């Protein structure tokens, strides 16, 4: 047994990002052209934020996506109300903790 | 709590003295009176004994009965009482402690688990408990009740057997007879204890 | 002979006569290579420089196997640099005090150089390394000792040799702490050696000091670092590198009366050095009086027979004699054999033991019920144990006393003859060797050897290894393995003394394979890594031990104590059963629980709760085929007189100055000039 | 969370529990599963709704398990309603 | 050195689809590449169900 | 003599490897704690990837490799031997910023 | 060969030493031979037989017989019952009068409180360091076995053993028969009496928990000797020439003894098997008895009855022998041998290693079913006050194949209630699962699971013992002792 082992990501010094697809309100559960396009745009913006965090002035908080989801997280519950009852957009729920 | 750890013995024999059933399992029935059940510790000697009971009620050990549903868990404690007079353990539960509703609806059966201690579960025994005043099928009279020697002459005419379940609670099946066309009648028997 | 498959192999030379077969046990091991070191001593700095390399005993040169090399061979050099590339470095670790010493880089030739202080207090050392293997082979740790070099005497021309009486067995005596420094007395010459008799130098006497007949009647010898002592015809003579002065009444000995002398046998150097008091280094006896020899070789009489006759409540006018005195494992205690006649007029004499304690200066009479004839002479030795356990012999038999003088009797063969002359073609016992592990070897002048284990009554007659007519002795090498030394004159002066090792463990395993005995426990571990523990008022000692044994043979760890009880124990035990093996793990703690606050006679109570005591750990039942070394240690309470207090920033002689003088007046509690 | 303890040789790379969801359209299920030193298997399941709307059954089956075991298939039921014990109360403070 | 972990979204293929709901069906995810690299390892595994 | 764990260092003048042992006989267990420390030489101050020195350490049970195969579902694995690469320099992902 | 290898101990006879005894010798008043062992001072022991030997060592060296110095008129010097009080004092009952003997000095003291002839002194000894049970070891009873209760006098003392004062007869007014003992049952904090109304006998209790109560009656052919197990768990052994009984409760249920042969158990009646028991030794958890036709029985005594097996044959019986438990798993047969050449007695010992002797293929006992049982609740004692609770813990590793059922029991369930949880966490390197069980304890009234007939008052203090044991432990689990401790409310 090889026990008492250091963590893989911390030892190999790798940064890791998470990006899950936006939910759909379609009854069957399928996506289409536009939902996949939204997924592509959000992943692009996440990588652009990663590559633009080379600013030499320190932000109060880490995780550069904090600059993304700061002025919009004050009303997340309202957004869910618009999606659960199906009164919003293309029936797409863009989560904030998923990217 | 391990599912296939191994249970091969039934250590407990409990009866409510209202309806007698097979001694191989513990089946209990709930009425408008209190559920009053007498249970004893089954061993190599199957009769009740004043020695093992006094051996158990000197270390502060009394049985516990767990009633469970698909959505409910409840525990009921036997009282600790001197072994000077008794032979068996005894507990009576008011009906309102289990169900407060007394309407007619589709109510599930209960699973009963008897043990010597709850967390330190050592001598487990399983069984069932059935509500009688809330079961829909048991309120009606199916037909004319055939006596004995009126179903014994029915035997050479039977050709097949059918059963039912009443999905929510089993052990209340109906057994129906399919018969040769030389005989005539709808023949259905009813069970209450599986 | 070569072979790769493990197990036991039966080898036998088929010849005309009947030759016994031997079973050799060969097992796979991942430990193959060895350390080799060479020292040089520099006295200006008071230090030693050691040079270390790695050598393989199969592909080594001839010099590196007999410890006479100075420069590594081709195989040793290549192996050393190959193991240096893989990241292996040796370090020297002192045992009595746990200090380590690290080497430098590898020089041009394969050699690690380590510098070292000269200690004379912690002389036991190990040399170790990392867990780096070369090609699935390790290096084994090496245990050794070193102190100041000891000089052997030189020989002036025109001197005369000192010999044992003709036809008598040659004798040998070696130093108690550092072996490989010994003197051997033969029938033609006396030799002294600074090594294990690889190079030797004769010991002779100036002309005119002794007669020719006196020169051929040397009864015993003893060897110290300062000089040698001879017992010539009942007179003690001292040979030093300067003179051959004869001891007389001016130094506290009688003339023409001395029967023998003895020294210490177990290297208790640490407690002897830390004692801060010079004690006796020798004890002599002259059949009516015991003398206790201190350093510089002058001594006062210890005890006469009249005082002992008064001690033993004897009815007076009795024939009470002494025959042997030995230094047991307690560093400040002695034992003496007392022969008692009991109204005589017979050949039968009682043998008792009287123990003399120097810390209390008292005498104690022990339990012995031994009857022996007049003709028998006795020699006894003390084994490596806290309790007094003796092995004694009278040139035909061997008697034993084990477990605090309770198991007393005669050591016998498995057949039960109990007479070792009848199994040895009527030859007398010549030599008896004890060791730290516990194994005793008995050797006769026929050159046949028996084997005993301590706390084991039965003896084992070993297979014949050496001729009948050979003039041999048994000794120890740099380690504690047995070596046989052959002496023969009429040779080229370079082969008159040849040493060959004796594989005692392999012969014992062959005998056991024939017999079928077994060791009842799998393992017995402890954490006693030392021998001398010293602790003050506010400290305690924690000792850990463990036995692993088969499924339910009920065993335990016996703790035995000797000396003055000034402490308490608490033992905690854990019991585990797994895979058909039981494990018993025990932790014991030694502590004191007295309060000195607000009491009278603080110093008297402080003295009443100080002193030393001896502890030993052993398994419950054990037999042969058990190679366990039984741990014996000592605890002393009291101050070492080497620990004190200092205010910061102050020192004795960093600041140089001169003499001062001053007058102080009118402020004391009239005119003080200081 | 469930634990699986093996009585014999186990499937080290392959997880020993196969789970199916009856209606993947109303329920969002996320599972984690790891192994232990003695090949014990620890898995946990998080179950939530999708939007405002039924019932479903989740089945955990021990595929390598034998047919003589007492308990092989576990079948929890998830209902997207409110319980009969979910109500709101107002304490008046006068007691 | 950078990792990104994603979950693939199901999608229906546009074709005839004689049946009502389901037909040929696939899983899709974007392919992200960053500036400074030419080599990407893509490890696919199941979600446990 | 029977079950030994051996180490091997490449360039042993910049890495210190030590091994501590523990043995339990009834449980049939041997615990080996292997500690690798840096020896504070063999690099110079640089910029993330400009001063990386690549070493390694090999860790093997004596007599193990080639003879021990861990058999699982879908194959078997060679055991008893490992090579660990070690990059001594300054790790990527460290910045200085204005608080 | 098997069992024991004899070994003699003798000292002090190295020379012509003139030592002679002085006074009238002391001898026992029963055919059997007994070895009474002091509880914590375990080295001190008294061998009662045809001659009485009081040893400070573990019967090492040679011992002169105990003797009466004739300065006081003891008459016939027969010992009927001996007891060990706390200190350096031992109590003997010679010729109907109590006497105290100090063995560190050579002081005899005449007990002056007792007036009518008594024949037995009873009491319990706690041996935890402190000042709580030093007081508990000072309540002593003195009574005459075989007397008629309406008429006879029962004595008691609370100042150790200094003065004995008479105990009033109003309590025992309604009790009829012959008494067979009055005991300070500190297990249930009661005073029990043993009544013999007819050929059967029973126990009657005094204090308010089960006052005016009874136990289940048992047969009482002839007289009986009662032995308390020394850890205040209530375990009792009652034995005589032709019977043996074990009480797992504090006397409430008194039952018979089982016997194991070819993995079938049978009840053991001494008279019907035609044997006579000669010596009985009793440890904290074990029992052993030597039968006069050269036989040795070893048994484990616990809840759910006791199991007694017959150890392999060895000629141990020599008209003077007596077994005593030297240690857990170590039995010892001791025989004093006389010597008139030096006028002293030396000793012959066998050390029986019962764990190894319980391993023969002829017996074929299935091995231990629990691998490890460990706790830190055995070192000291505990106290509970009002409105407070305490927690205890224990670790158990079971065997690879079996499935043992643990059980926690309480000596005094009237004044001590518990709730125990056993949960599994981690597992060992082999694969066996560690189990940790934690018990929470507090007062029985505060739990609320007992009738008013059972709780029995809350304003008074009491003592109890908590025991963690295995219900279905086999034989040969000698070294895995069950855990037990003392808890004072
Ligand atoms: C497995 O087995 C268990 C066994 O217990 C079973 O649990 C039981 O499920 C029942 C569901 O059928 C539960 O009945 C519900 O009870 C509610 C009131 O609970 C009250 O709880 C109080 C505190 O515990 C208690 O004091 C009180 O006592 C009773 O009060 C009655 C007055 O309400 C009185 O008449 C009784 O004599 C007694 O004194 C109660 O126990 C009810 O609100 C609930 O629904 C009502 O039903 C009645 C009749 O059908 C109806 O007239 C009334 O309007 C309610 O209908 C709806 O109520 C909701 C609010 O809940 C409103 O929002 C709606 O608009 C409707 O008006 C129901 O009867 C029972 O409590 C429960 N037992 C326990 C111990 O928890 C499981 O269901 C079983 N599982 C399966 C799968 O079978
Ligand atoms: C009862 O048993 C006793 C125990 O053996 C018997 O004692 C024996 O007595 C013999 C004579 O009485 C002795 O024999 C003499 O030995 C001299 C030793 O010479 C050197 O020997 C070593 C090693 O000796 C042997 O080597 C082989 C080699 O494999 C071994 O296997 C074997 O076991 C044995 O040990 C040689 O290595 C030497 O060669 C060189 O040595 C140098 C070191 O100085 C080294 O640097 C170099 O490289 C060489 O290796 C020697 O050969 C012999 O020399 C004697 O022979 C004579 O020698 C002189 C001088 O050279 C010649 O002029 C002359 O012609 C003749 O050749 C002689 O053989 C025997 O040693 C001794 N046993 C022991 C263990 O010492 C006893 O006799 C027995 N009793 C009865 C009644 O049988
Ligand atoms: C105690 O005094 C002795 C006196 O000899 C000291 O030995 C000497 O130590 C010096 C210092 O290393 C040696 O000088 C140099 O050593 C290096 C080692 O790498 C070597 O490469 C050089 O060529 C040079 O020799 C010197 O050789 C050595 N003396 C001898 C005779 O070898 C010793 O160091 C002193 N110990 C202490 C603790 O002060
Ligand atoms: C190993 O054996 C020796 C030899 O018997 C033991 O020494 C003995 O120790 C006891 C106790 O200290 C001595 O008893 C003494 O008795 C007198 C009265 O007779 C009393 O006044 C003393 O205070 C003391 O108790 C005994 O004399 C002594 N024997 C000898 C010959 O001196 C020793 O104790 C044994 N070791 C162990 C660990 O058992
Ligand atoms: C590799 O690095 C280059 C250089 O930073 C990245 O290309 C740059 O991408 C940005 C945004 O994607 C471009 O800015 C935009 O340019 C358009 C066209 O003028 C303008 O309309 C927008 O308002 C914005 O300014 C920038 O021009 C472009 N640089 C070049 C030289 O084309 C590229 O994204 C990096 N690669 C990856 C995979 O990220
Ligand atoms: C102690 O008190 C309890 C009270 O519950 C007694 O229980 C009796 O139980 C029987 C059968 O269940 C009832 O018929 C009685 O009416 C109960 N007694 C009372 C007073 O209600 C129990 O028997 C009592 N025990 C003793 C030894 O007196
Ligand atoms: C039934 O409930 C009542 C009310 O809490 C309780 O007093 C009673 O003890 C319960 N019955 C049982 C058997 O526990
Ligand atoms: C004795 O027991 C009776 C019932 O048997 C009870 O009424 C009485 O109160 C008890 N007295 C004492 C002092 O315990």
């Amino acid at each position: 047994h090889l026990i008492d082992v250091p963590k893989k990501h911390h030892a190999s010094r790798t940064e890791s990002y998470v990006a899950l697809p936006p939910l759909v309100s379609e009854s069957l559960g399928f996506h289409n052209n536009n939902t996949l396009a939204v997924y592509q745009g959000l992943v692009y913006y996440l990588l652009w934020l990663h590559s633009k965090y080379d600013k030499p002035y320190a932000d109060p908080v880490h995780d550069p996506t904090w600059r993304w989801w700061q002025h919009k997280t004050k009303d997340k519950d309202y957004f869910f109300y618009l999606f659960s009852n199906r009164l919003a957009a293309e029936g797409i729920y863009i989560n904030m903790n998923a990217y | 709590v391990i599912h296939n750890k191994g249970k091969e013995r039934t250590y407990f024999s409990c009866s409510g003295e209202g309806i007698l059933t097979g001694l191989h399992t513990i089946k209990l029935f709930l009425t408008m009176d209190n559920l009053k059940v007498r249970c004893f510790f089954r061993n190599e000697n199957q009769s009740p004994s004043k020695e093992i009971l006094g051996l158990f009620t000197s270390g502060g050990l009394a049985p516990n009965m767990i009633i469970t549903n698909s959505t409910f868990y409840g525990g009921y404690y036997f009282k600790l009482t001197p072994f000077s007079n008794r032979l068996e353990w005894l507990i009576d539960i008011p009906r309102q402690n289990i169900t407060v509703n007394t309407d007619i609806a589709a109510v599930e059966q209960w699973m009963i688990k008897i043990t010597m201690h709850e967390g330190l579960n050592i001598y487990d025994t399983e069984g069932t408990l059935l509500d009688l005043v809330r079961e829909p099928i048991l309120q009606w009279n199916l037909g004319r009740v055939l006596t004995e020697m009126e179903v014994r002459d029915l035997y050479p005419e039977v050709n097949d057997i059918k059963v039912t379940k009443s999905p929510c609670a089993n052990d209340v099946a109906l057994i129906g007879f399919m018969m040769k066309p030389s005989s005539n009648g709808v023949f259905i028997g009813k069970t209450i204890s599986g | 002979l070569h072979c790769k498959r493990a197990g036991i192999h039966t080898i036998k030379p088929i010849a005309g006569n009947q030759e016994v077969e031997r079973h050799l046990t060969v097992d796979n091991s991942y430990i193959c290579y060895l350390w080799y070191f060479t020292v040089v001593d520099v006295y200006y700095n008071l230090s030693q420089i050691v040079t270390i390399w790695v050598y393989d005993p199969e592909s080594a040169s001839t010099e590196e196997l007999i410890w006479t090399a100075k420069k590594p061979s081709l195989s040793s050099r290549v192996l050393t640099k190959q193991m240096n590339t893989l990241g292996q470095r040796p370090f020297i670790f002192t045992v009595e005090k746990r200090l380590t010493y690290h080497p430098g880089p590898l020089t041009s030739e394969g050699t690690w150089v380590i510098h070292l202080p000269m200690s004379s207090d912690d002389i036991a050392k190990v040399i170790r390394g990392n867990k780096v293997a070369f090609q699935d082979c390790f290096i084994a740790n090496l245990y050794f000792m070193l102190t100041y070099p000891m000089t052997i005497i030189s020989e002036p021309p025109g001197y005369e040799p000192l010999t044992v009486p003709p036809g008598s067995p040659l004798m040998l005596s070696w130093d108690t702490c550092i072996s490989t420094f010994a003197l051997l007395a033969t029938d033609q010459e006396t030799f002294q050696t600074n090594d294990s008799f690889q190079t030797w130098t004769r010991v002779r006497a100036p002309p005119g000091i002794l007669s020719d007949a006196q020169r051929h009647s040397l009864r015993d010898v003893i060897i110290f670092d300062q000089g040698t002592l001879f017992l010539v015809d009942g007179t003690v003579y001292l040979r030093t590198e300067d003179e051959f002065t004869k001891l007389d009444e001016s130094r506290g000995i009688s003339e023409t009366g001395i029967l023998g002398f003895s020294k210490r046998r177990w290297c208790q150097i640490r407690y002897l050095y830390k004692l801060a008091s010079k004690k006796s280094i020798l004890i002599a006896w002259s059949k009516t009086t015991v003398y206790a020899g201190y350093a510089t070789f002058r001594f006062v009489t210890l005890t006469d027979t009249a005082k002992l006759k008064d001690f033993l409540k004897l009815p007076q006018t009795d024939t009470l004699e002494v025959m042997s005195v030995e230094y047991l494992w307690h560093p400040l205690e002695a034992a003496v054999l007392l022969s008692h006649c009991s109204v005589c007029t017979t050949n039968t004499r009682n043998i008792r033991i009287v123990i003399y304690s120097a810390i209390f200066q008292t005498w104690t009479l022990q339990d012995f019920e031994l009857q022996l004839p007049k003709e028998a002479i006795l020699e006894f030795r003390f084994l490596y144990s806290a309790m007094p356990d003796i092995i004694m012999w009278d040139q035909h038999h061997v008697y034993y006393s084990y477990k605090n003088f309770t198991v007393v009797g005669t050591i016998s063969t498995p057949s039960g003859e109990t007479n070792l002359s009848s199994l040895s073609q009527g030859s007398k016992i010549h030599q008896v060797l004890t060791d730290r592990i516990g194994n005793v070897v008995v050797k006769m002048e026929n050159n046949v050897m028996f084997y005993i284990k301590a706390d084991i009554t039965e003896a084992v007659i070993l297979h014949t290894w050496v001729n009948t007519t050979a003039k041999t002795v048994v000794l120890f090498d740099k380690s504690f393995e047995v070596c046989i030394l052959y002496y023969n004159e009429n040779l080229d002066e370079k082969y008159q003394l040849q040493t060959q090792p004796y594989p005692l463990i392999l012969e014992l395993q062959s005998i056991n394979k024939d017999l079928g005995d077994w060791c009842p426990y799998l393992a017995f571990q402890h954490n006693i890594h030392s021998q001398f523990y010293h602790m003050d008022k506010g400290e305690s000692l924690t000792i850990w031990s463990q036995i692993v044994y088969p499924e339910n043979r009920g065993l335990y760890i016996v703790v035995e104590h000797y000396g003055s009880s000034v402490m308490t124990w608490t033992q905690n035990l854990e019991y585990e059963i797994a895979s058909g093996f039981c494990t018993k793990t025990m932790i014991t703690r030694f502590f004191q629980t007295t309060n000195y606050e607000l009491v009278d006679n603080y110093y008297q109570l402080q003295k009443e709760n100080t002193g030393l005591m001896l502890l030993q750990f052993r398994p419950s039942e054990f037999s042969r085929t058990c190679l366990t070394a039984k741990p014996v240690f000592e605890i002393d309470v009291g101050c070492d007189s080497s620990k004190y207090i200092m205010v910061r920033g102050f020192n004795k002689s960093r600041c140089q100055r001169r003499d001062f003088s001053y007058v102080i007046d009118k402020e004391l509690l009239d005119n003080l000039k200081v | 969370q469930f634990k699986i303890i093996p009585k014999a040789m186990s499937t080290f790379p392959i997880p020993p529990v196969s789970m199916v969801v009856g209606n993947p359209g109303l329920v969002e299920v996320k599972t984690q599963g790891v192994f232990d030193l003695n090949e014990n298997y620890y898995l946990d399941i998080h179950v939530s709704g999708r939007f405002f709307q039924g019932s479903t059954s989740i089945a955990l089956v021990l595929w390598e398990g034998s047919s003589k075991c007492y308990a092989i298939t576990l079948l929890p039921t998830i209902k997207s309603s409110c319980s009969y014990l979910r109500t709101m109360h107002h304490t008046p403070g006068r007691h | 050195n950078v990792q990104i972990l994603m979950e693939a979204a199901p999608m229906r293929s546009t074709g005839y689809c004689p049946a009502e709901a389901m037909c040929v069906l696939n899983w899709y995810t974007p392919m992200p590449f960053k500036n400074g690299s030419v080599v990407s390892s893509v490890d696919i595994y199941t979600n446990g169900i | 003599k029977k079950l030994a764990i051996a180490v091997t260092i490449a360039d042993p003048e910049c890495l210190s490897v030590t091994v501590t042992q523990d043995v339990l006989l009834n449980r049939n267990a041997v615990i080996n704690k292997i500690k690798v420390i840096d020896k504070k030489r063999c690099s110079e101050q640089g910029m993330i990837g400009r001063n990386i020195k690549k070493t390694s350490m090999m860790l093997k049970v004596l007599g193990a490799p080639g003879n021990c195969i861990q058999r699982t579902y879908l194959g078997g694995i060679i055991q008893g031997f490992k090579v660990v690469p070690i990059f001594i320099g300054c790790p990527p992902g460290k910045r200085l910023a204005f608080d | 060969h098997t069992l024991c290898r004899v070994h003699t101990v003798r000292t002090g006879k190295v020379f012509k030493s003139n030592i002679q005894l002085q006074g009238d010798p002391l001898f026992y008043a029963f055919p059997n031979t007994f070895v009474l062992k002091n509880v914590c001072k375990a080295d001190i022991s008294v061998y009662l037989g045809q001659k009485v030997f009081l040893t400070i060592d573990n019967f090492e060296s040679s011992l002169l017989p105990l003797t009466v110095p004739k300065s006081l008129a003891v008459g016939v010097p027969s010992i009927t019952s001996a007891h060990f009080v706390s200190g350096s004092l031992v109590l003997f009952v010679i010729s109907g009068k109590g006497y105290s003997y100090d063995y560190y000095e050579n002081t005899w003291r005449k007990l002056e409180g007792i007036s009518e002839p008594v024949s037995h002194i009873s009491g319990d000894v706690c041996c935890f360091k402190g000042s709580f049970c030093l007081e508990l070891s000072n309540n002593l009873f003195a009574y005459l076995r075989g007397g008629q209760i309406p008429g006879t006098n029962i004595y008691f003392s609370d100042n150790g053993g200094f003065s004995f004062q008479l105990m009033n007869t109003d309590k025992l007014s309604h009790l009829t028969g012959t008494l067979g003992g009055i005991f300070h049952l500190h297990s249930m904090s009661q005073v029990g009496v043993l009544m013999v109304e007819n050929n059967l006998g029973t126990f009657h209790y005094m204090e308010y928990p089960l006052n005016h109560s009874m136990g289940i009656a048992f047969s009482y052919k002839n007289l009986l000797e009662v032995i308390m197990k020394p850890y205040q768990r209530g375990f009792m052994v009652l034995w005589n020439q032709k019977s043996i009984l074990v009480s797992s409760n504090s006397g409430q249920i008194v039952e018979h003894v089982r016997l194991i042969d070819q993995k079938i158990f049978t009840d053991l009646d001494v008279e019907h098997a035609n044997i006579n028991i000669y010596s009985v030794a009793s440890n904290a958890y074990e029992l052993a008895f030597l039968v006069a036709e050269d036989h040795l029985y070893y048994g484990s005594q616990s809840y759910m009855g006791t199991y007694v097996i017959k150890l392999p044959h060895q000629p141990l019986w020599s008209t003077h022998t007596s077994i005593y438990f030297e240690d857990i798993g170590i039995l010892q047969v001791l025989t004093p041998v006389a010597d008139p050449h030096f006028a002293a007695y030396d000793f012959d010992k066998c050390t029986v290693n019962v764990q190894s002797s319980l391993m023969d293929e002829k017996l074929a006992l299935q091995p231990c079913n629990v691998e490890l049982l460990e706790s830190t609740m055995i070192n000291t004692m505990f106290t509970i006050d009002m409105n407070s609770k305490l927690k205890l813990s224990a670790l158990m590793i079971p065997r690879k194949g079996e499935n043992p059922t643990p059980l926690v029991m309480v000596s005094n369930p009237h004044a001590l209630g518990f709730k125990a949880n056993l949960n599994e966490f981690g597992n060992t390197f082999d694969g066996n699962s560690k189990y940790k069980l934690d018990i929470e304890l507090k007062q029985q009234h505060h739990w609320g699971n007992s009738d008013f007939n059972f709780t029995a008052s809350i304003k008074r203090h009491a003592i109890s013992s908590v025991t963690v044991d295995i219900a279905d432990k086999t034989l040969s689990c000698v070294d895995l002792k069950p855990l037990s401790t003392l808890i004072s409310v």
